[PDB]
């Protein structure tokens, strides 16, 4: 299911090799200076040299601030994490605002952790070659080595493992004919189950028979797991393993999202650095796109302009849509963009001008193309004219309903009559203001 | 030494049973006749053959069903060691 | 016989009566008047059915009593997940507005999941070490492993029990013995109810489709799942567990065909009471991929937005107004009023005279329409008291004199207590 | 090692002389000799710790380096002394009152160095022969100068069986509890097993057979109260903030036992610092609490920063300087930060460039100092980064005037944003 979203045509900033801006910028049109600033900041992000830097996508409504935000996000690629957040999400009834902001900052930061493990598997043929008793002591019966005949699909390879592991072999039901999961360093044996070759159709049992391993006995499984710092925080927050945690009444209330700074910073950062400099993981700072930043309370901005001061804070892309308005939580304290004047000094303002009527027509045409419906020249011109009259977002919403009206009327392309009828069946707020 | 190391022979890979009425991979095992089967028609034919056998000392003929190209043996000697139903 | 659901405030409308070409009729499925609004409702309904796009919101405007909620209920009945809520439902003490609104959005989307597994079922004849499973058309013996042996004892399986066992050693004793019920004359256990012996092949694969909404985040929320699915459930709904796990799993199931999504509709009646926070959140939530079609209703014109001293059309921010298709309704006329009153009387099993209908329409024009809709049943009950077979003008006049309307009520408030 | 440079990474201490004389440029700081000397003397007082309950308020215009001098003091204080940095809006918690959060923050910046006498036996296990009944065992520890064999007990044998210790393992066994702690290996394992390959650790101490009085100083903050409030404390010490513990029998008892330890020589108190950035966000109730909470003997040094003059106190209507009530404002002493001049701005920009490893021409430095003196310093650093990126994209070696001038138009300042804002986008 394609499930076309509101604005999915944006695929990237579409900047030329020289870094300038063009019209057909991979879905997004116009906004030359804004897209160039987006390119500069995405180059910054890719550099991964600076932290705690914020940028403000100030601009009137309809300038496609969220559009260019998703464009730069896609340009960054799925490699680096991108956590979208709206100012309303900060208001939580169970966890304070600043801690939600810190959790979002952590989510915005990524971390790839590699893990290589040398493991041996295959059908076992246990046999202990009798050896003279310990030569340092007396005589008797001892075992200096324990040979395990691991048989894999590719062949057979006997391993003369250490004799001390014999306890593990006897611990689990390791009988001749089952698949075992050996570990190089640890040596612990974990039986996977009997081989399917012995799973007679008349034997009723499940989870006990497994297929033979494909490949050499010695396998060096390399696996990479990308988890944000917030994932590690949550994992180390709650407990696991016994301790009467199975209770329902006094424990089912899992929403204990409350978090402290000691655990968040400190030990977690240190272990992350140890994994980084040791070669076990690679840090991947992402981006935190915060739209409707003006909706945050002053208690949120006062914590933002302090968290951005930290060396670990990721890149934040604020997108304020309102203009000069009183800061929330303050007594008639008017500030530009609804953001305190102190935080605006820490953010780079990327201004976005209004779309030219030609840009409106281009946007309408590319949205119609993405939708997959053909529109005649006259219909497209009428759509552009009405998008110039009222908000541009009204025109793009008139494509699908006009398309369905055309399809039901027996015609394929959206004729001017269809859009004309839809404009009278549906209209915008500017016309609805006539109460 | 014997307890911690039960040096037993391999698991003696079992037989790949086959349905005697249709020659397909047997999916079931008739209880009274103790011969594998895979379909309801096969079960009915097996029950009829077992009834014919238990009727007399031993069924002289052998029931035939779904004879492929090569000469089908029509297996009577697929001895069912199980006794009477009840 | 009286049932749970009965004639109510919006039960007369069986649906959004429209033609094949979305040409609204005069009155077919109980609904009358509002031709343009009806055609807009049909267009948005066809858009919903198509499911080609996501993140589309429609605002139903008009004066009070213009049939906005009526059109919404008609579209819902003609529309298949549907979620109708109010601005006060999302306001929860243990869940922030954003969390409740996200839960509603995800619950407004449906998801079908096809499950295919191997099943073995039959009457147990005798066990042991080995099972002897019987069915109507055959019988089979099975060797029991350690896990199967343990399950045969932890659950008191015995002869005659119609057992069921799929893969993963998930045994089930659905119901008790078939024939042995005879000797259980007096008492019969609570769980030991009886069933008919199954037929057909013993081992059979069954394909079943599980229909669940995208709100399954609660299922993968805590260690126990079924518990939270009845009451409020969990309140946290961590963003990670919601987006990075459920959305990706649904996308993978769609790719491999294991599951298919069906976007529903989210009808938020009386959206004017929402706070600026909810509107700001919606501004982004409507931009997501798995966003359902949103419908709203509001009776406000130029009013203040709750939570701020600002005023805007429909009592909501301008940022969102640029994202909605406004479908304003038109007040009913004499003929439309009389026809809707006729429909209401026919649905409520009330018979009235022509003069009675004329007086009722005159009242509904001088006063609100719901007032006349209630006068219908009031005069019907008065006539029943008088034992008459049809409601006359005298009954409606007596009721008009008994029950007061907003206008007359306010006019008679001169006492001022 | 992978940690990006932040806004206050250029500073790496508070440049001071033997006589506390401030220097022009050192340790990443520039100018502001008065406030820097105040920071130095308050840091000396902190490191002294003889007096409790002292407060200092860092006031000044935005961009004067309040958070800068705060981080400089934090760095100069160095480890072994807690420095709890917190924002004024972090005390507002939905599971603990403001006063409770302030108590947590105060007790979190106080440390107690707990002395503990240990007796650890270490060496190389030459023989770990154990006789399992399925009871008897002997351990042969070897050092570079002596050897000794120890008869193992049942519980000690079980503990050794828990943590697998093969011959040649470097272990440090605590004679008090018998905890098995493996440090490494002295040689390979028979060169024959086709697994378990690792590196060999250096030999043990010659006298490692029996270390008598190994002194280990366990340092912990006064936040240990979380260890007592609930039977399970890890949940509260790690994530859970719902720690509305009982003040009686917890605070008083812990303080009494800490005093007893200090008197008996077990532990020593090391008061830290509590830095509340943008303290003006605190409610008047929080200020009233700080007024009294700052009088206890366990009160840390309370450093605060305000970026306002006459402003209303949150939670009330009347106004007071710095948004702080007259009482608390008069109690503390204020350290005013004078704005930076053109030379100081240029030097700070150069230090930042050196930190970012970016180079630019002299004309670039001049024009950027001009722009920073006009708009702001932080905006000048933003332009530094933007111009460095534009130069990297341009394949150049250093940032010239044409890159700073380009990024000046590409990225706007609030002063120009509000100018272009006359389009009445919204209100
Ligand atoms: N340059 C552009 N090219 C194509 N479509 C655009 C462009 N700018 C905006 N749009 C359209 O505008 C709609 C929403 O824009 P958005 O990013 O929400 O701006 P705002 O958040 O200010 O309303 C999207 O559906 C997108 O299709
Ligand atoms: N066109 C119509 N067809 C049928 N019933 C109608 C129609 N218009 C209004 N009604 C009746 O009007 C009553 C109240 O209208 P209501 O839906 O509350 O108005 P609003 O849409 O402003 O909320 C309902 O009980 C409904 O039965
Ligand atoms: N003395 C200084 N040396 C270097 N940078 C400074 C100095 N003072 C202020 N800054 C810079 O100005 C910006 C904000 O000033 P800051 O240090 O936070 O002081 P304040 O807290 O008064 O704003 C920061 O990016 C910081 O790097």
């Amino acid at each position: 299911t394609q499930r076309i979203a509101s604005h999915s045509h944006v695929k990237g900033l579409g900047l030329d090799e020289s870094g300038l801006a063009k019209q057909a910028a991979s879905g997004l049109v116009g906004q030359e200076n804004a897209r160039e600033a987006c390119g500069v900041i995405v180059e910054l992000i890719k550099s991964k040299k600076m932290a705690g830097r914020a940028v403000l996508l100030a601009g009137p409504p309809g300038t496609g601030k969220t559009a260019l935000a998703l464009a730069i996000a896609q340009e960054l690629g799925s490699k680096v994490p991108f956590c979208p957040m709206v100012g309303s999400e900060v208001y939580s009834t169970e966890i304070k605002k600043t801690e939600v902001l810190m959790e979002n900052f952590r989510r915005a930061i990524g971390l790839r952790i590699k893990e290589t493990k040398e493991v041996y598997e295959g059908e076992v043929t246990e046999l202990t070659p009798c050896e003279t008793e310990n030569p340092m002591g007396g005589y008797g019966k001892t075992i200096s080595h324990v040979i395990i005949g691991l048989k894999t699909a590719k062949g057979t390879k006997q391993l003369k493992l250490d004799p001390s592991i014999f306890e593990s072999l006897q611990k689990e039901r390791v009988e001749a004919g089952d698949v075992i999961y050996i570990e190089a360093n640890s040596g612990a044996v974990k039986r996977q189950g009997r081989c399917d070759t012995y799973a007679t159709e008349f034997d009723l049992e499940a989870e006990e028979y497994v297929p033979l391993p494909k490949g050499d006995v010695h396998k060096k499984k390399e696996i990479i797991q990308d988890v944000t710092l917030h994932d590690l925080d949550v994992a180390n927050a709650r407990p696991q393993g016994g301790q009467d945690i199975l209770s329902m009444m006094g424990q089912l209330m899992k929403p204990k999202k409350t978090e402290i700074t000691d655990k968040l910073r400190g030990e977690i950062n240190k272990v992350v650095n140890k994994y980084i400099d040791q070669g076990i993981a690679e840090l991947v700072p992402g981006v935190l796109f915060v739209d409707e930043v003006h909706m945050l309370d002053i208690e949120c901005f006062t914590y933002l302009h302090r968290a951005l001061e930290s060396s670990i804070a990721p890149i934040v892309i604020f997108a304020s849509n309102r203009g000069n308005c009183v800061i929330r939580g303050t007594e008639d304290i008017t500030s530009p963009h609804g953001i305190p004047l102190d935080l605006l000094d820490r953010v780079m303002i990327i201004r976005t001008m209004l779309y030219t009527p030609q840009e409106m027509k281009q946007i309408i045409k590319i949205r119609a193309q993405t939708e997959g419906i053909n529109i005649s020249e006259e219909a497209l011109n009428h759509l552009g004219e009405i998008g110039t009259k009222t908000t541009l977002r009204y025109s793009v919403q008139l494509l699908t309903p006009a398309n369905l009206l055309a399809k039901i009327n027996g015609k394929d392309s959206i004729e001017k009559e269809h859009v004309e009828e839809i404009s009278e069946l549906f209209y915008d707020a500017k016309s609805s203001a006539k109460i | 030494f014997e307890e911690w190391f039960p040096q037993g022979r391999p698991p003696k890979v079992p037989v790949r049973e086959v349905c005697p009425v249709t020659h397909r991979p047997a999916l079931y095992r008739d209880p009274v006749t103790d011969i594998p089967y895979a379909t309801a028609r096969a079960f009915k034919i097996i029950r009829e053959a077992y009834k014919k056998y238990i009727t007399a000392h031993g069924l002289p003929p052998t029931a035939s069903a779904l004879g492929p190209g090569p000469p089908p043996p029509e297996p009577l000697p697929g001895s069912g060691p199980r006794a009477l139903r009840q | 016989v009286t049932r749970i659901e009965r004639i109510g405030a919006h039960s007369h409308i069986r649906g959004l009566g429209l033609d094949d070409a979305l040409e609204p009729r005069q009155a077919s499925q109980g609904m009358v008047g509002q031709l343009a609004a009806r055609r807009a409702a049909g267009v948005v309904l066809e858009m919903i059915r198509e499911g080609k796009i996501a993140g589309r919101a429609v605002l139903i405007a008009g004066q009070p009593g213009t049939g906005k909620t009526a059109i919404a209920m008609g579209m819902a009945q003609a529309l298949t997940p549907f979620t109708a809520i109010a601005g006060s439902e999302i306001f929860s003490l243990e869940m922030s507005k954003t969390e409740a609104l996200t839960q509603a959005f995800r619950r407004s989307i449906g998801v079908r999941i096809k499950e295919e597994t191997e099943i073995i079922e039959g009457e147990v004849v005798e066990i042991q070490g080995k099972l002897t499973l019987k069915t109507t058309e055959m019988e089979t013996i099975y060797d029991l492993g350690t896990k199967m042996i343990e399950s045969l004892t932890k659950d008191k399986v015995q002869a005659g029990d119609v057992i069921t066992i799929d893969k993963a050693t998930g045994k089930i004793s659905k119901l008790g013995r078939s024939f042995t019920r005879a000797r259980d004359y007096d008492a019969m256990g609570s769980q030991t109810k009886f069933v008919q012996c199954p037929d057909g092949e013993l081992q059979k694969r069954k394909e079943v489709v599980h229909t669940v909404s995208l709100h399954e985040i609660d299922v993968i929320n805590s260690r126990t799942q079924g518990f939270l699915a009845l009451f409020s459930g969990d309140t946290g709904e961590i963003k990670s567990e919601v987006r990075e796990q459920i959305n990706a799993k649904v996308a993978e199931w769609r790719e491999e065909g294991k599951a298919e999504i069906i976007p529903g509709v989210l009808f938020i009646d009386e959206v004017h009471m929402l706070d600026i926070e909810s509107f700001s959140f919606l501004n982004r939530a409507l931009e997501s991929d798995m966003a359902p079609v949103l419908i709203m209703a509001t009776n406000r014109g130029i009013t203040r937005i709750r939570g701020t001293s600002y005023q805007s059309p429909h009592g909501i921010p301008i940022d969102l107004l640029d994202r909605l298709l406004i479908v304003s309704t038109t007040p009913y006329s004499e003929k439309d009023t009389k026809q809707i009153l006729r429909i209401r009387c026919e649905e409520e099993d009330v018979e009235m005279s022509e003069d009675a209908y004329t007086v009722l329409t005159r009242i509904g024009l001088e006063t609100s329409l719901r007032y006349a809709i209630q006068l219908i049943t009031a005069a019907s009950l008065v006539c029943r008291k008088r034992k008459g077979t049809e409601v006359q003008v005298d009954d409606i006049k007596r009721v008009y004199s008994l029950f007061l309307d907003e206008s007359r009520s306010t006019q008679y408030m001169k006492e001022y207590q």
